[PDB]
């Protein structure tokens, strides 16, 4: 019986970026988006859907335009505190 | 490195530092050249 | 239980250890 | 004549079966107290919390373990080289959970050993002996203290000494090639010619002697009963065991004086476990075993294998795998 | 194989330039990689935070892309965040810094282009370049 | 505990003391050879 | 280049430096 | 003397036995040697030199002797970086003139100075149981061991100073105005454990510390050396001690090994007369400026790194000692005890402080640990940086490590070496270093064990 | 800890310890109707741990057990920031925000089992009655906290099994790999009740310090076992921001 996180991997979540899961090592593919925005991201989750990404406060033209230009990419998923408790979303201690 | 006016004895600066081992190895050579008395 | 059978082995061999030097068999210039 | 000078005979005095000494007056309590200690902590010590990381390790065989994984668990490493005596702490159960014991039993052990090659000198001097007997044991006990106190001295912590158990051994010595590559120390090279060439000496002369044993009795009875405890006569003909030694190899390589043989015969063990002992002491400094990794090139520039990459590939497989949840960081530089 | 001129043949701009590096160039270019970057840039890596790597993945995620050797330089030059954002100059060696980074303040342009070069070809002789630190 | 630690240190510091008093006790002259 | 020719010069003086002494004192009969 | 095996009862092997008893030829020997010692450190000063890269760290040249030199203010300005490359020329030049100056001296007594200077003069003449001339020696090297230490005193305090790591406004050169003559805190460093935390001697942190322990070292080795010129041994030295030229190489061999063993431990735990600018980062340095820089990148990427808990509970950057004070988790919880003058800042009085942790680090601070980081003193033989199963292309092993393996081996052999001849002085002053004798063997006159 | 430095404080425990007021002690802080305050240095330093121990019989009263702590002077929460709100009617509403507020314990109990848990106060909101305009002797904020998992979805058991890391079954039994229940790790968000009875204030430098009984669950093991009953008595103290 899969624990948490390996049904997490069944769902959206093992196959595109989560906004409210993923660690910040996986915004890295999105250009332009690590270290800066991927840390807005991470700090403004959780988001019911993915367009209010797009509603980060303090958020900036450039950056609008970058989740704008990337919003295929994200998915929004139930925040598991598996991957999220102990800011492993910032260090899952991987090096 | 050395001051300019000395980099011409550069290559003996490089084999100084390894005498004394050369010392310890004399004096095994004359040792053998009295037969270790 | 096998805690008695270790315990039990390692006593053994100090035992032998302290008759090997309290009762040894002593050596004698003859 | 005075009551001091009665006690002075009588700790020097060379008719006690067992020589005490001014070096026994403290090699006996601290080994006796050493010993009591691990007995008891081996049979019944509650588990310790080695890696400081709240995982307790259960060393006695009262905690599951049998004598082959047993072990006195080296002390936390929250403790770092902290002193910790039994009255810092709280209670006797902290002092075990952290791995006091270890400390109790290893510091004193350690002064047991130094004493007890002081009384290995002190006795030969009472006896009218020479007095270097001392200096051959001072090699097990310089790899000892290398184990014990200089490698945990030099990593920072006494949870990084060597565990008093056999598996706990076994963990050491894997641990520690991971670290530092201690089959490809020119030093351990050195140890590893020490003990396998005096394992080869003692077959070769205990071999040669008794092979040239003079006949003395029956061929019922064992030839050991020949040779009588305090004979003068020789018991065996080193000269037949030197023409058959320098047939076997070549007349110039045989020993054929007992006292340069027995010399060689001390010296080579001695010297190897020495180097040993200095090769643990200076991986403690992390001045480890040569790095041959990705030494050959070939012409474009791509890594051609050797043995040592393969070697090194059994490393990080250790590496990665040791203290698995005490890593918080990327290099393993504690 | 020889370091063959497709193996020193590599990107010279983002429009599609390419370069081939002298073997000269590029033993110059792994000199100094060994002399000053393998501190924390052993086999690609980035030991003091490897979510930024040199190997070519990473190199090419970074904004602008530095799978270049143009962008390679600037860097070195100007360095920045991954995302371009933040003014590492401070953070990390350059030339433009010798009050801080004297390690640097001897590098020609030349050095700087060799280096960048080299770190553009040492990916494809290792497999093992830019991967985890323990890899 | 304090108990425990003051017992310790009167015990090792006799253990010691004992110790350099005795090497102190003419020790060279203990010997079955020459005593100058 | 040429510095490990002068280095392997420096060298070789030096090596024979102590043999020379060695030699001369023996063969003119020094006390050794 | 004879210089052969049937008129010394010394084998080639041992031959600088035959010395023991001709005074004058002996003292060619020390002399010699001493001009070996200064050759050396001349001609690896010249070597180092020729070998530096002046703008590149000392620590990554394989410098051992420059490092020396800059600690006492020579050459170095703020940070350590290397101002004038002269003066390290100059103290290389000089100990290698002065060191043929000693050679010729040890030759002349070697070979053909008079072979004993008993009968030349009672001043120089000695014998090794002439126990006040022995303890005149002792007198007037004691004055001079006190005079050198008052040496360095006047460097620190009247001749430009010494290179401070704790100066405020960055690490720098600076002359010592107020050294502690305070004998509570001098000879309490003395009584400090020899454990973590407390660091007996080698956690001296603070330049004023070293000079006045220098001031009372000069005067106690001054003073002492007054009253061994002025007296002989007592009674009870006389009763407890074996008075020939071999226990007195024993005795000195002993304490060679002690001071060995001191000064590996020295230059692997202290930062303050090892500056880590000249030295490189102490192992616990490095830990701990791992520990921080991973602190602040993460801390960058929006980790609260107060409230982080790690895999197994514990806080991953930030945790309690076991006495509770704030320290870096991880593993580096046994480094707890590190103090360097880049991470203080960030310390409060209850250990590291979030206020300054959140808001008080600059950029030299984590230039600094990186680079502390990436030179840990890890390292191969063949002088392979970082951790074993690194590839080669990082050439670099600390020389801390290069100072205190090396001292470590050379203490442990001196420790054989004074056992060795403890026990040889022993057995030949009682007569048995020669073997047992058959007429008179001991043992056969003892009652059996059992 | 008093006004020492570091130097003063080190190996001495009084790092664990939280700063006391003072005894001439018994002023009210003010506070606005609809005005929220900043917590600056929040600290909580526990002295009692009683564990709920399980009764084998049935349906018979549990009776909390003393513990005594294994760990060392590990545990205290400190340099927490927080805030206090004032309801419309007058409640005090106190809020955590960040700072050391959480310490891993473990404590022994008669008997010999070991009792981990993850001892914190981590998102704690807590209310008092309305009608306080003031913060004073009578100010007890009882309310709830979060308990994370004790281990973290990153630990490895000694068989290498992990939530997101590691096995997902008995791999040195290679035949009954998947039969074990604990090859499937677990991390609950555990729950918690808190009170902090302030029992002194000085108003002028906004201290206030008093006493608090925290009620948690213990570790599970990542879900091996069934949690413990674990309860907290210590003291506490911060500095309110009236300004
Ligand atoms: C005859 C006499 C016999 C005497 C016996 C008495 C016992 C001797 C052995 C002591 C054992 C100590 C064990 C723990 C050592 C330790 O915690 O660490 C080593 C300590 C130094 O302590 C460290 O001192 C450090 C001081 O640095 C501090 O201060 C520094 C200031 O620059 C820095 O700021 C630094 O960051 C800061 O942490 C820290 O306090 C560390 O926490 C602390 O551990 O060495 C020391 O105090 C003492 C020097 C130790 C010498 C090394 C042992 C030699 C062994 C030889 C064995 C040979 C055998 C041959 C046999 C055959
Ligand atoms: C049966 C047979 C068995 C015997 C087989 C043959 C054995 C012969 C006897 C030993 C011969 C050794 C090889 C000599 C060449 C060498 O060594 O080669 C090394 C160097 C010359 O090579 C240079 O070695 C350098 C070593 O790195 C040093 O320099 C680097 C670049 O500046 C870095 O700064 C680095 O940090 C620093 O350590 C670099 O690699 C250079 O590129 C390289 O050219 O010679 C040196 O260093 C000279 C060193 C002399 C002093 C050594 C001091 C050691 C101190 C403590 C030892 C402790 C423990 C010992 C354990 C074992
Ligand atoms: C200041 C220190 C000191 C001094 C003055 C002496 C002096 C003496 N020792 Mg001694 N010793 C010392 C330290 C010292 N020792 C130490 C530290 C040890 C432990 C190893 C010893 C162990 C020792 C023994 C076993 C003996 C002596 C003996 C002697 C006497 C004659 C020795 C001789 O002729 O040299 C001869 C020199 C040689 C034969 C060359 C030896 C070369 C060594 C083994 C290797 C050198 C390695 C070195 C690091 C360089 C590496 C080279 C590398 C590049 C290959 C002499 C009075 C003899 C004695 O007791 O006399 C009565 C004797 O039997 N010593
Ligand atoms: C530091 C090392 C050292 C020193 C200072 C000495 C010193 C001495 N040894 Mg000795 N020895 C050593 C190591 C050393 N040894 C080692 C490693 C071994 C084992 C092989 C021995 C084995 C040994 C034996 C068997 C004997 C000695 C003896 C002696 C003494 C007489 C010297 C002599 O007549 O020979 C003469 C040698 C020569 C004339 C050859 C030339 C020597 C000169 C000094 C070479 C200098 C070259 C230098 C580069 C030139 C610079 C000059 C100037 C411009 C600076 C002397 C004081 C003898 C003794 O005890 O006397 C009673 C003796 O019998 N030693
Ligand atoms: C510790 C080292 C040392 C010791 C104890 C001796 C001892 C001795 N030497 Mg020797 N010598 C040495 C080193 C040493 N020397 C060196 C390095 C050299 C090379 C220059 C010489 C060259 C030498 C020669 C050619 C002769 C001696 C002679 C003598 C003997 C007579 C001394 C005398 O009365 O003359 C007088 C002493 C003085 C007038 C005192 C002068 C003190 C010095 C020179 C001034 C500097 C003092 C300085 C500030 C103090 C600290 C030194 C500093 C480096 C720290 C005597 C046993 C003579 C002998 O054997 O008689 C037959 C002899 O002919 N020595
Ligand atoms: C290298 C320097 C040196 C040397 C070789 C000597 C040598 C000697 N001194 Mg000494 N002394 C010195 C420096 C030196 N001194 C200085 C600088 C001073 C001024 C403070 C003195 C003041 C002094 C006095 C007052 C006396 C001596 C005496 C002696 C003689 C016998 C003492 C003895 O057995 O030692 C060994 C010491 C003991 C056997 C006592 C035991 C000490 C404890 C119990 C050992 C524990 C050490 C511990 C393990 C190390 C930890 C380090 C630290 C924490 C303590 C001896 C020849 C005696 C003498 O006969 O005078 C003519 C004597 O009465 N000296
Ligand atoms: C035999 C004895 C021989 C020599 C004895 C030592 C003589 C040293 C004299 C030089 C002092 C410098 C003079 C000029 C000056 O003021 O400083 C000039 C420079 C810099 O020194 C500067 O001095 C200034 C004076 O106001 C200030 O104090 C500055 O702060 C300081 O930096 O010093 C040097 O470059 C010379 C290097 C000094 C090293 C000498 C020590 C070792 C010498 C001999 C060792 C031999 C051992 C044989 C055994
Ligand atoms: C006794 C004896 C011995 C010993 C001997 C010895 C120990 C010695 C020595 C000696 C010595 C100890 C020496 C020396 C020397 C020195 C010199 C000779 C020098 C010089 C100089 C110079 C020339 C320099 C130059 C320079 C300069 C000025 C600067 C720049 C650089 C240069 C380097 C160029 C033996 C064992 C063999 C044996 C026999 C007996
Ligand atoms: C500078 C300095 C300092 C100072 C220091 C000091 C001041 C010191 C000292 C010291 C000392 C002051 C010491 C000592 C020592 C001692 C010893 C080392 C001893 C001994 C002993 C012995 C050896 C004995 C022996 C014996 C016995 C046991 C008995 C019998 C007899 C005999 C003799 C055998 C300080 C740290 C502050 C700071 C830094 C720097
Ligand atoms: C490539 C060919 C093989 C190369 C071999 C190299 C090793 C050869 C031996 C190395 C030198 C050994 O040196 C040897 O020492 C012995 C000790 O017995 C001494 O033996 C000799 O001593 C003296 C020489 O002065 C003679 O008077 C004496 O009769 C003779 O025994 C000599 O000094 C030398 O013969
Ligand atoms: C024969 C040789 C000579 C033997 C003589 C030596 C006798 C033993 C002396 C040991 C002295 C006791 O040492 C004393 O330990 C107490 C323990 O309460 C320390 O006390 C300190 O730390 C303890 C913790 O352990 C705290 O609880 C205490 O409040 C604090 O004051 C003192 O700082 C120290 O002075
Ligand atoms: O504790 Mn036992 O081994 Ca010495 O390296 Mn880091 O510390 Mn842990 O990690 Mn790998
Ligand atoms: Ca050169
Ligand atoms: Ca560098
Ligand atoms: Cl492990
Ligand atoms: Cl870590
Ligand atoms: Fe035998």
């Amino acid at each position: 019986e899969l624990n948490a996180v390996d049904a997490k991997l069944t769902t959206d979540f093992g196959q595109k970026i989560d906004l409210n899961n993923s660690d910040i090592r996986d915004f890295r593919g999105l250009r332009g988006f690590y270290p800066n925005l991927a840390s807005e991201i991470i700090k403004n989750a959780p988001y019911d859907t993915v367009e209010e990404v797009l509603d980060i406060p303090g958020l900036s033209e450039t950056q609008k335009s970058r989740l704008e230009a990337n919003l295929g990419s994200f998915t929004v998923t139930e925040p598991s505190i598996e991957l999220t408790s102990g800011d492993d979303r910032i260090n899952p201690g991987v090096y | 490195k050395l001051p300019e006016a000395y980099q011409i004895f550069d290559p003996l600066v490089d084999v100084l530092p390894v005498i004394p081992l050369f010392f310890l190895a004399l004096a095994f050579v004359w040792q053998a050249a009295v037969g270790f008395k | 239980m096998e805690s008695v059978a270790y315990i039990l082995v390692l006593t053994m061999a100090l035992a032998v250890l302290f008759f090997a030097i309290a009762f040894r068999e002593p050596p004698r210039i003859e | 004549a005075s009551l001091w000078e009665q006690f002075c005979q009588w700790v020097t005095s060379t008719n006690n079966r067992i020589y005490v000494g001014w070096f026994g007056t403290l090699m006996i309590p601290t080994l006796l107290t050493a010993t009591t200690c691990f007995i008891i902590a081996f049979i019944a010590a509650p588990p310790v919390d080695i890696d400081g990381i709240r995982e307790p390790v259960a060393g006695s065989l009262l905690y599951g373990n049998n004598i082959i994984s047993g072990a006195v668990v080296p002390s936390s490493n929250a403790i770092g080289l902290h002193f910790y005596p039994i009255w810092e702490a709280a209670s006797l159960d902290e002092w075990l959970y952290n791995g006091g014991p270890y400390q109790l039993v290893v510091f004193h052990f350690l002064i047991g050993i130094f004493c007890y090659m002081g009384r290995q000198w002190e006795l030969s001097y009472r006896l009218g002996m020479r007095p270097w007997i001392c200096v051959a044991y001072s090699a097990p006990v310089s790899a000892a203290t290398a184990v014990f106190l200089i490698y945990p001295i030099g990593q920072g912590s006494f949870s990084d000494g060597m565990p008093l158990g056999i598996s706990g051994t076994f963990n050491f010595m894997i641990v520690f090639q991971a670290e530092h590559n201690i089959l490809m120390h020119p030093f351990h090279m050195l140890g590893v010619a020490g003990v396998f060439g005096g394992s080869l000496f003692s077959a070769m002369h205990g071999s040669l002697v008794t092979s040239s044993l003079v006949r003395e009795t029956t061929e019922v009875e064992s030839q050991n009963y020949g040779y009588k405890f305090g004979q003068e006569e020789e018991t065996y003909n080193i000269v037949a065991a030197h023409g058959y030694f320098g047939r076997l190899i070549f007349q110039y390589a045989s020993f054929n004086n007992s006292r340069s043989l027995h010399f060689f015969l001390g010296a080579w063990p001695v010297i190897g476990i020495w180097f040993t002992a200095m090769g643990v002491s200076t991986m403690a400094f992390n001045l480890n075993g040569f790095n041959f990794n990705q030494s050959i090139l070939d012409s474009q520039g791509r890594v051609i294998g050797t043995w040592a990459d393969v070697l090194n590939r059994a490393n990080i497989g250790f590496e990665v795998m040791h203290e698995r949840n005490a890593h918080n960081f990327p290099l393993d530089l504690a | 194989v020889e370091l063959t001129e497709s193996t020193r043949t590599i990107p010279l701009d983002e429009a599609g330039g390419t370069t081939t590096l002298t073997a000269r160039q590029f033993t110059n270019g792994q000199k100094i990689f060994v002399d000053t970057c393998t501190q924390c840039h052993l086999q690609g890596k980035t030991k003091t935070n490897n979510n930024v790597s040199l190997g070519l993945a990473d190199l090419a995620g970074a904004e602008p892309r530095r799978d270049n050797v143009l962008a390679l330089v600037e860097f070195l030059k100007n360095p920045k965040s991954y995302d371009g954002e933040d003014d590492y100059s401070e953070l990390h060696p350059n030339i433009s810094r010798p009050d801080i980074y004297p390690e640097m303040r001897n590098y020609t342009e030349d050095d700087i282009f060799d280096v960048a070069g080299y770190t553009l070809i040492a990916p494809k002789l290792d497999e093992r370049w830019g991967g985890t630190i323990y890899f | 505990m304090l108990t425990l630690k003051i017992a310790v240190y009167i015990v090792v510091g006799l253990f010691i003391s004992l110790f350099i008093f005795g090497f102190l006790s003419s020790d060279p002259t203990r010997n079955p050879g020459r005593k100058d | 280049n040429l510095e490990p020719i002068f280095q392997l010069t420096f060298l070789g003086l030096i090596v024979l430096a102590g043999p020379a002494v060695v030699f001369v004192l023996a063969f003119r009969g020094g006390d050794l | 003397g004879g210089r052969d095996l049937p008129s010394t009862g010394f084998a080639w092997w041992s031959g600088n036995a035959r010395l023991i008893n001709l005074s004058g030829k002996l003292l060619g020997a020390h002399v010699a040697h001493a001009g070996l010692i200064v050759f050396w450190a001349g001609a690896m000063t010249l070597f180092e030199v020729a070998h530096f890269i002046p703008e590149k760290p000392m620590y990554e040249q394989g410098l051992i002797l420059l490092p020396h030199i800059a600690t006492l203010g020579w050459g170095v300005g703020p940070a350590g970086e290397v101002t004038d490359i002269f003066p390290f020329f100059v103290v290389g030049v000089l100990h290698l003139i002065s060191s043929a100056v000693l050679g010729l001296g040890g030759i002349y007594h070697a070979l053909r100075g008079p072979e004993v200077l008993e009968e030349y003069s009672s001043f120089f003449g000695y014998d090794w149981k002439d126990k006040n001339q022995m303890t005149n020696i002792i007198g007037y090297h004691l004055i001079l061991l006190g005079c050198g230490a008052l040496l360095l005193v006047f460097k620190a305090m009247f001749f430009g100073g010494v290179y401070d790591t704790w100066a405020p406004g960055g690490g720098d050169v600076r002359v010592i105005t107020n050294p502690t003559l305070n004998p509570a805190i001098i000879f309490g460093y003395l009584l400090k454990a020899p454990f973590g935390g407390e660091g007996w001697i080698i956690s001296v942190n603070n330049m004023e510390d070293i000079i006045g322990g220098h001031i009372w070292i000069g005067l106690i080795c001054i003073s002492g050396g007054i009253w061994h010129i002025l007296t002989k041994p007592f009674g009870w030295a006389r009763r407890a001690l074996i008075w020939s030229g071999e226990a007195y190489l024993s005795y000195s061999l002993g304490a060679l090994s002690l001071m060995g063993f001191i000064a590996s431990v020295f230059v692997w735990f202290n930062n303050t007369a090892y500056p880590s600018e000249f030295y490189g980062p102490t192992g616990m340095e490095a830990s701990q400026s791992q520990a921080f820089t991973f602190l602040v990148r993460d801390q960058r990427l929006g980790a609260n790194i107060a409230s982080a808990q790690g895999p197994t509970g514990l806080g991953k950057y930030l945790m309690r000692s076991p006495s509770g004070e704030i320290i870096f988790g991880g593993e580096t919880m046994r480094f707890w005890d590190f103090r360097g003058p880049w991470l203080e800042p960030l310390r409060g009085p209850n250990g590291l402080d979030l206020d300054k942790l959140r808001n008080d680090i600059q950029p030299w601070q984590v230039r600094r640990a990186a680079e502390y980081m990436t030179h840990a003193p890890l390292g191969s033989l063949n002088s392979v940086g970082g951790v074993i199963t690194d590839v080669n292309s990082f050439n670099y092993v600390s020389p801390r490590a290069w100072l205190a393996t090396s001292h470590f081996v050379l203490g442990f052999f001196f420790l054989v070496g004074h056992l060795w001849h403890a026990g040889r002085a022993r057995a030949a002053a009682a007569g048995f270093e020669k073997g047992i004798d058959r007429e008179t063997e001991p043992t056969l006159f003892m009652p059996d064990l059992d | 800890k008093s006004q020492l430095t570091y130097d003063d404080i080190v190996n001495t425990g009084l790092a664990n310890v939280c700063p006391e007021i003072s005894s001439f002690t018994r002023g009210t802080i003010e506070v606005e109707p609809n005005t929220k305050y900043f917590v600056s240095d929040f600290c909580m330093e526990p002295q009692e741990y009683f564990v709920k121990e399980e009764p084998v019989n049935k349906r018979q009263k549990a009776e909390y057990v003393k513990g005594k702590v294994l760990t060392r002077q590990t545990t205290s929460l400190e340099q927490i920031r927080g805030s206090i709100a004032v309801g419309a009617d007058g409640t005090l509403t106190f809020k955590e925000k960040d700072g050391i507020d959480f310490q891993p314990i473990t404590v022994l109990l008669p008997g010999g089992e070991e009792v981990p848990f993850f001892f914190t106060v981590k998102n704690f909101t807590g209310t008092t009655e309305p009608g306080f305009t003031s913060i004073n002797s009578s100010t007890d904020f009882v309310g709830d906290f979060n308990v994370p998992s004790y281990r973290g979805a990153g630990f490895l058991d000694p068989k290498a099994r992990g939530l997101y890391t590691g096995y997902d079954n008995a791999v040195a039994l290679p035949s009954a790999a998947d039969k074990f229940r604990t090859n499937k790790k677990e991390t609950p968000l555990g729950k918690g009740t808190l009170s902090l009875q302030v029992t002194q204030v000085d108003g002028s430098t906004g201290e206030i310090a008093g006493i608090f009984e925290s009620e948690q669950p213990s570790d599970t093991d990542l879900g091996a076992k069934e949690p413990l009953d674990v309860k907290v008595r210590g003291i506490f103290y911060g500095r309110v921001d009236t300004d």
